[PDB]
């Protein structure tokens, strides 16, 4: 859909649409910009757009999970001005914190 | 090349290497040397184009006693002196042996593992958060194929055995990795009795001089960190070092990168490693070494001995084309659970990410189908923290230094030894070259460095590998000049 | 029913027949032609058309189950009119199209 | 019956390990085809080791002059594809076919 345009996403159109849809949306498409609209500036540009905003889409798709899970912590010692009397320890994320 | 393939035939026997008809026989004068023809009036790489100059002989040193041409030190002598040495030390059982072998000689390697092994790019942080998915993958591989995976990195082996041998994997499938690590531990420990300690001269103490894997000026073909260089500064204090990063002498580095300032096409002599896992974060201490030299002297012994002897020659590295993996790694399909519901485990539920409902064309979730893995949202969405760390590009670097103090004379310093190697690259297994479900020339491209990594079956993957070219690759290790 | 007629099936009636019944339909008749109403034209034509006839008759047999099964997705690389920015990956068809 | 199948053909043997080689069949039923491929590969391996590389004349390479198998002008009795004839014509350009 947003394919014929000189980088209209600009790392903004992706924080709107959820990440599971567009990969199905791209398959339905038929051709690219029939005038070479934004390929003048390197396609690495639209790449540094899509691949930097896909993570924002994933984060808004995820944000419901930090509540469906326990807030994760550090895994090293990370010597802290209040570690005395309780030397900090790591934790290996292997369990299933998704609450049932 | 195709005019007089020279220095190429090494099938000859000593009976024939000494024949009065050998056009090479006139060039064997000092066992500690190697004579040859070369262009004159050149001292360094210069351009990639060899200028015009009448032929001229130069002087290069033969470092290892394995350098000797085959029809002077036959195979039999070497693999018998091995028995003389390897008497009663660690020998790996037929179980683990058959396992790792069948692993190597199987073209069924799930490409997904290459992907994951690459995108983690060595940091500790992007491992201790992905652990679930890794155990799931390794289990779903071994427990159906009886073939271990993750034998394409030493970082990976010492990241598994350090934190995954506590029962999260079967007792025998992790016993395999434990055995593989203790074998190379014994292989380093063997060198201790072949040394006379206590004469540290020019830094290179006894432990480090007689052996290349004990040298910290010559580096493995593949690395992700800068530990090689941070130990290299301690050496070469008199050995006249030489660096070259994609056209530039110096090199610049950062502590860690973000997901924003991507620049798929960085031009500079820049390098990045993962992260300072403790300490500070910015411009107070610029660079921090990842580990101790013991991690280094143990790093490349693996690469230089073990992987070769296992692949039996069918190993060839491939430089990564990341511009379609980090873009493709963020095409995940994670289904959430209602707040009051449980989590499926069978592939018979419409909220199992491998259900027959969630298959979407051109989705990262097609790989796990093609390789028949097991996944959940907890183990899947734990991947997308690549914003804190993401390795940009894999390059090749030319480094060099003088010979040791052991061969330090007034005529030897002008015979420098050059060293090239890929950074953030990848060592790969037997190549398939007969699959279609994935686009070939899009994920990796072959860039050999070591004549141990010059397999010819690993060549058609390049765009336009015409038949009129594939004929000579079966004769020479092709290496970019 | 189409036995006493020269190629008159012509994939015009036999594809109306179901795919479950016609096995008992063809194995039913016995009588051949005295003046050969269905043999004046060679067997290489009768069978040439009966191939496509039965093939169509069995083709419709799934024309309803499409609402119960998944379509046939692309399994090869198959360079995409929008191949750029999206590595076209095929899908190895071994799944179970049993979906309710 | 503990029996492998579809061995009367070659393309079965290679197609299997390229697609069905991830766990959809029991290991004890696929290791067979794995080892068969390994055996054909070792047969190929021994040839180049028993021939001098670089003495190819008139286009045809070493293994093209040493053995009848590598000589692409030889033809297996069954030709699923037509690429065999394409190669045969790209070769034998001076041997009067």
């Amino acid at each position: 859909r947003v394919v014929f345009d000189p980088s209209n996403p600009t790392t903004f159109s992706v924080e709107a649409i959820a990440a599971y849809t567009p990969v199905a949306l791209i398959r339905l498409l038929n051709a690219s910009g029939p005038l070479q609209p934004g390929h003048r500036v390197d396609i690495a540009d639209a790449r540094s757009i899509y691949t930097v905003g896909a993570a924002a889409s994933a984060a808004r798709a995820r944000a419901n999970h930090n509540a469906n899970t326990i807030r994760r912590t550090a895994m090293f010692a990370e010597t802290d001005p209040m570690t005395w009397l309780r030397p900090t320890v790591g934790l290996k994320r292997t369990f299933n914190p998704r609450i049932i | 090349m195709p005019h007089h393939p020279h220095w190429v035939n090494e099938h000859l026997t000593i009976l024939q290497f000494i024949a009065p008809s050998n056009p090479r026989l006139r060039f064997e004068l000092n066992p500690a040397f190697d004579f040859f023809v070369a262009p004159g009036d050149v001292d360094l790489p210069g351009p990639q184009r060899p200028p015009e100059a009448m032929p001229t002989v130069n002087a290069t040193l033969r470092i290892i006693n394995g350098n000797i041409p085959v029809p002077l030190c036959p195979i039999s002598f070497r693999d018998c002196r091995g028995t003389q040495l390897g008497l009663g030390r660690h020998t790996m059982t037929p179980a683990t042996i058959k396992a790792v072998k069948d692993t190597f000689e199987d073209r069924a390697y799930p490409t997904i593992f290459y992907m994951l092994e690459a995108v983690i790019h060595g940091n500790e942080r992007n491992f201790c958060a992905l652990l679930r998915l890794l155990t799931q993958c390794i289990r779903g591989y071994w427990e159906q194929s009886h073939r271990v995976a993750f034998v394409n990195n030493f970082h990976m082996l010492m990241y598994i055995t350090t934190y995954l041998g506590n029962g999260e994997l079967p007792e025998v499938c992790i016993n395999i990795y434990r055995d593989l690590l203790q074998h190379v531990r014994a292989l380093r420990q063997t060198i201790t009795d072949f040394t006379i300690q206590g004469e540290g001269h020019n830094g290179e103490t006894s432990e480090a001089l007689n052996n290349i894997l004990t040298d910290d000026t010559f580096i493995a073909p593949i690395l992700w960190d800068c530990d090689a260089l941070i130990y290299r500064d301690e050496a070469a204090r008199d050995r006249l070092p030489a660096i070259r990063v994609s056209g530039r002498n110096g090199y610049q580095a950062l502590h860690f990168v973000d997901m924003a300032g991507h620049n798929f096409q960085r031009r500079d002599n820049v390098l990045i490693h993962g992260r300072p896992v403790r300490g500070d974060t910015g411009q107070g201490i610029p660079i921090t070494p990842h580990h101790d030299r013991e991690w280094g002297i143990l790093s490349k012994i693996y690469y230089y001995i073990v992987i070769p002897a296992f692949s039996r020659g069918s190993c060839c590295t491939m430089g990564v084309r990341y511009d379609r993996l980090y873009p493709a790694l963020q095409a995940v399909i994670v289904p959430e659970i209602p707040a009051d519901e449980e989590a499926p485990t069978t592939p018979e539920d419409p909220r199992h990410p491998l259900h027959a409902h969630q298959l979407v064309p051109n989705s990262l979730n097609v790989y796990f189908h093609n390789a028949h893995l097991t996944v959940d949202g907890d183990a899947l969405l734990t991947l997308q923290e690549l914003m804190g760390d993401m390795a940009e590009r894999t390059t090749a670097i030319l480094v060099s230094s003088a010979p040791d103090a052991g061969a330090a004379t007034a005529t030897t310093r002008n015979m420098r030894i050059y060293d090239g190697a890929l950074y953030h690259g990848l060592i790969m297994m037997a190549y398939q070259a007969y699959d279609e479900t994935i686009a070939t020339g899009t994920f990796f491209y072959p860039v050999p460095v070591n004549p141990l990594f010059a397999c010819p079956e690993h060549l058609a993957s390049l765009r336009g590998m015409t038949n009129a070219r594939r004929v000579l690759a079966k004769m020479v290790p092709p290496i970019p000049p």
